[PDB]
């Protein structure tokens, strides 16, 4: 059956400071079927309370979720986010990047 | 502006696992304004916007009760797919549902859509006209003839063209203040040396809202397209949204590249340049 | 608004 691979973000809802309150997003979308496992990453280590917008999808099907943390970034500490889907043979690990 | 209002409807089998999943959200432009969740405790319609908090209890007892009328249909059509396709009961299958309406900028109604889709692939659609079906494989068109039979295509026009713009307008005027409004993008660019003689500019667009947006570069003046790093429209979280267009330039020619930012909220359209 | 009828396909 149909199966295509989720196009992932992973960014700011702000321009990163550090020091100041903030929100990290990654985004997943173009992807199917709906199962899919998303994890945010704080030095390598799954952040526990996260949260997801309501599955919805585009106009070709495929499906975009919204997963998000409260963060407060600073100089050291590294994020990135892990995807798993029937597509990928292994999580796939996004890094965060302040200025992408 | 022209408008749109958009519910989009997801149902998944769990063989083995209980009742299927069903998601059900409802759309006004790019606002997301109600939402059901079947795993969900209260099982019921909720708001997703503050402009439809306001709503009293008819509407979402009413809203509970189509939504869960909307979901009992999707479960028997699981079942009923499965057994068009010849499908053994162990996988997991998807179904999806799309149905909403446009209005113009006269906000009269434009157009009106109700779509259906088995596994990530079009299995039933109404047509343009609000009249016919468009039947993807033979499957299908024991579908379409059951819906022809029952004037199914007659119900859904005077909804399509009645009920939903009405609505629609309620909603546009009730959460003018959400859904009226245009957020310009704030842009800004970054300049990052990769290597010594060549280095990437990044033409950001952020906060803004709706989400229809252009972000080109151009090379005196030259569409460089085919040589651009453009993202996907991307959700800011806060009911905004995101994008980046990025150009590797030589060093020493940043100055012939410029950003070209079109958008709804801006008064005309933006040339940027780094210098 | 969610539409009344919801047809079995």
């Amino acid at each position: 059956m149909i199966q295509r691979t989720p196009k992932i973000q992973v960014y700011s809802r702000h321009p990163a400071e550090n020091g100041k309150s903030n929100f990290l997003n990654c985004y997943v979308s173009g992807f199917h079927p709906s199962d899919i496992e998303v994890d945010l990453l704080k030095n390598g280590e799954r952040i526990e309370k996260v949260e997801h917008s309501d599955l919805s999808f585009s106009k070709d099907w495929s499906f975009y979720l919204l997963y998000y943390t409260e963060f407060t970034p600073t100089e050291k500490d590294e994020y990135a986010c892990r995807v798993n889907h029937v597509t990928l043979s292994q999580p796939k690990i996004v890094k965060w990047d302040r200025d992408m | 502006g022209s408008h749109s209002m958009r519910y989009f409807f997801t149902s998944v089998s769990r063989p083995g696992r209980g009742e299927p999943r069903f998601i059900a959200v409802g759309y006004v432009d790019d606002t997301q304004f109600v939402r059901f969740d079947s795993d969900a405790a209260s099982q019921r319609m909720e708001p997703r916007a503050p402009w439809i908090e306001q709503e009293g209890p008819e509407y979402w007892d009413g809203e509970t009760r189509k939504v869960k009328a909307h979901s009992q249909t999707h479960r028997v059509d699981l079942g009923t797919l499965r057994g068009y396709y010849n499908q053994s009961e162990a996988g997991s299958h998807t179904v999806q549902r799309m149905y909403g309406c446009d209005v113009g900028s006269d906000w009269r109604f434009l157009r009106g859509y109700h779509q259906y889709a088995y596994d990530g692939k079009d299995y039933i659609a109404l047509k343009e006209d609000l009249r016919s079906w468009t039947a993807a494989d033979m499957a299908a068109q024991t579908t379409k003839h059951k819906w022809e039979a029952a004037h199914v295509a007659e119900q859904l026009r005077a909804y399509l063209e009645g009920t939903c713009v009405e609505w629609l307008r309620r909603y546009l005027e009730n959460g003018k203040e959400t859904l009226q409004r245009t957020d310009a993008p704030k842009t800004h660019m970054t300049h990052h040396a990769v290597s010594d003689h060549e280095a990437t500019l990044r033409c950001w667009a952020l906060s803004f809202y709706p989400a229809e947006i252009t972000l080109t570069w151009q090379r005196d003046g030259e569409d460089q397209t085919q040589d651009t790093e453009l993202v996907e429209t991307r959700p800011a979280g806060d009911g905004t949204f995101q994008k980046w267009a990025a150009v590797v330039v030589p060093s020493g020619q940043e100055q012939r590249y410029t950003c070209h930012v079109q958008h709804e909220g801006l008064p005309k359209p933006l040339t940027l340049r780094w210098e | 608004i969610l539409n009344a009828m919801i047809a079995k396909i």
